[PDB]
């Protein structure tokens, strides 16, 4: 049993199945909380290999008290059920271990993968009104802005999203799907705070140039 | 190029600009719950939870209890661990156990009335597993003595919940946060007189509790095993070293069903001074002398 | 029509703890977990048109939140101002004092700060009930702040 929950992670032999991971995100406020939550998947994931355990210890110990009769009942760990073999596991607790060992790098996984998709945290998390007070009307703050949202659209190609995370497949498609979508629309807020800024630089520009042309006009250079 | 680093540049501007602020407070771990074989502290540890579950797990089980506080309302869970009952699970447990573990460091213990004075017996167990668990940490000796630093501090900083150290004081310097609890606590009257036990001897043997407590730095806990007393307040506590809440109940002493005894509640002449009443209980009398068990 | 909107809002300090409540009440009737809304046998949602227009409306309820988060700094600023003088006047006063003309002074000092009390600590109330919904809207203090 324990070689095939080994097999899991990775008439005696058996196959066992579980269920994919709950991949996703929030919206709380616009807060992406992970729809299940990471907790809520490592629990989950513990049920499961508990589950499989148990498959396993829940066989009844041996019965053959049912001779003896007088005192009252005994139906220990490995009395009733069988108990007693986890200690006495031939290959050592090695088995249970590893299982415990491969749960926690899944869930390593989980995290990592987690991370990368909170990264995307801080795009909920735009204080528009202080980005354009950090930015500026800095033409070149203007240029730059502009290519950052470029490379920043261009870091969000999304075709697939369900990354299935193993046996606990992470449903990452819809987490992705609206990721992308809100990705989008910080590129479009992007762009419409880039073209606001940049028409008040144009409408300067051109402001000023009128100013000089009909200075120009008015007082000739050559008087 | 030097747009993608201004635009990374506000990106972490604004992930600073989170981290100040959007941290909210601590959450993930939890204490070591040093559950012991045969505790039957499984449905416990569930109302604890506020759940009721005997299922036996693997041995051990890295619990789930998730805690939202309206004040931020966000979902805290707790990584309890309820220790197993396979002295060969140790090394599970260390495993189970993390470097972050160890700077997340909680402790947890009850204590049922079965056989208490091996719950004693046990804890000594458990206490010297733990130690074994933090010599098999093999930790920055440094950081160590920082963080034990930071202990004694809180331990020093327990001021009335409503230096001068003792000898048998933090004894057991773990440094860490520790819990015991009283378990089967229904079970008392059923000791006291249908066991015909000695409810001095019972004191007493809370005595020794509180001065296995001085040693090791867990406060007494207010517990019902049938109408699970404080587990409100245990769980209160609780957040109180890690959430950080703000922990505002008085403690308890005179109620022997709820007898929570926080951090600084007594100190060792108040723990003497509690052993006053220990007339027949001779101070020299063993825990074995005071111990009841039937070979039947 | 926001600039309106603001006009409407005004001063109100408590108004705007209030509407900062119904905004987030308002945008909890928008967003779902779903996109169709299925009520009945025959429900639907566009689901699309929900997504952009709760963009929008993020954006309406975050620019009102900057504006509530402009008023509530200006509060607090003239309250810390408030405060500097009161802490500046508790130094300096000499209550134990035979002098006719500074006994009065401080004698009318105490009553207007006793009389201002009761407001002070209304608006500190306040803040720490604006403080807690901003941070609930995550509205953090920026550095100037």
């Amino acid at each position: 049993g324990l070689r095939a929950w080994t097999q899991v992670l990775l008439k005696p032999g058996g196959e066992p199945k579980i269920k994919n991971v709950v991949h996703e995100l929030r919206i709380t406020n616009q807060v992406i909380y992970l729809n299940p939550p990471i907790e809520e998947c490592r629990y989950k994931l513990y049920q499961e290999m508990f589950a499989w355990k148990m498959v396993v210890l829940s066989l009844p110990r041996i019965q053959s008290q049912r001779y003896q009769v007088g005192v009252h009942y005994e139906l220990t760990e490995e009395e009733k059920f069988y108990r007693n073999a986890l200690t006495r596991m031939p290959d050592g607790p090695v088995a249970l271990e590893e299982s415990y060992s491969a749960v926690m790098g899944i869930v390593s996984e989980v995290e990592q993968y987690v991370k990368v998709w909170l990264q995307y945290q801080c795009l909920w998390d735009m204080q528009a009104e202080n980005i354009y007070n950090r930015l500026g009307e800095d033409l070149n703050k203007w240029q730059a802005l502009l290519v950052q949202i470029r490379k920043a659209r261009g870091t969000f190609d999304n075709a697939e999203t369900k990354k299935e995370f193993g046996p606990v497949v992470i449903d990452y498609g819809k987490v992705q799907s609206k990721v992308n979508l809100k990705y989008d629309s910080w590129h479009k807020e992007v762009l419409s705070k880039f073209g606001q800024m940049l028409g008040s630089n144009m409408t300067e520009f051109h402001s000023q140039i009128s100013k000089s042309r009909q200075e120009l006009e008015q007082h000739s250079v050559d008087t | 190029s030097e747009e993608e680093e201004g635009q990374s540049l506000w990106s972490s501007i604004l992930s600073e600009v989170s981290t100040r602020a959007r941290s909210k407070l601590p959450s993930g771990k939890n204490i070591l719950v040093f559950g012991e074989d045969g505790s039957g502290k499984t449905t416990l540890m569930t109302k604890l939870q506020g759940a009721e579950h005997g299922k036996k797990g693997r041995g051990l089980e890295y619990l789930y209890l998730s805690v939202h506080d309206e004040d931020r309302d966000d979902h805290t869970r707790c990584n309890v661990w309820i220790l197993d009952g396979d002295l060969y699970h140790k090394g599970l447990l260390k495993f189970a156990v993390s470097a972050e573990s160890l700077p997340e460091t909680l402790v947890i213990f009850v204590a049922d009335m079965s056989r208490p004075w091996t719950v004693m017996e046990s804890l000594q167990k458990w206490a010297s597993v733990l130690r074994e668990h933090i010599d098999k940490m093999k930790i920055p000796p440094e950081k160590m003595r920082e963080l034990e630093r930071k202990f004694v501090k809180d331990f020093q900083d327990y001021m009335e919940p409503e230096l001068p150290l003792g000898d048998n004081v933090l004894t057991h310097n773990l440094g860490i946060p520790v819990l015991v609890v009283c378990t089967k606590c229904d079970a008392v009257s059923v000791l006291e007189k249908e066991h015909d036990y000695r409810d001095e001897h019972l004191d007493f043997i809370q005595s020794h509790l509180r001065r296995f407590c001085l040693q090791y730095g867990a406060a007494l806990i207010y517990t019902s095993v049938k109408e699970e007393k404080n587990l409100d307040l245990l769980y209160k506590y609780i957040v109180h070293k890690t959430y950080g809440f703000h922990f505002t109940t008085p403690a308890l002493v005179v109620e022997k069903d709820a007898v929570f005894i926080p951090a600084g509640w007594d100190n060792e002449k108040k723990i003497a001074i509690l052993h006053e009443n220990f007339t027949t209980v001779k101070p020299e009398d063993a825990y074995e002398d005071f111990i009841v068990k039937p070979p039947v | 029509q926001a600039e309106n909107i603001y006009n409407r809002l005004g001063e109100d300090l408590n108004k705007w703890q209030a509407l900062l409540v119904q905004i987030r009440k308002a945008r909890g009737t928008f967003d779902n977990a779903e996109t169709k809304k299925e009520f009945g046998p025959v429900v639907i949602d566009y689901g699309k048109v929900q997504s952009k227009v709760n963009l929008k409306y993020d954006s309406w309820h975050k620019e009102v939140l900057s504006k509530f988060g402009q008023m509530l700094g200006s509060n607090m600023t003239e309250f810390h101002s408030q405060i500097s003088k009161s802490r500046q006047e508790l130094e300096q006063h000499s209550v134990d004092t035979a002098s006719t003309s500074d006994a009065v002074t401080f004698i009318t000092y105490v009553q207007s700060l006793k009389r201002k009390i009761k407001q002070f600590e209304k608006q500190v109330e306040l803040y720490r009930n604006g403080q807690r919904l901003l941070e609930k809207q995550r509205f953090q203090f920026p550095p100037s702040w």
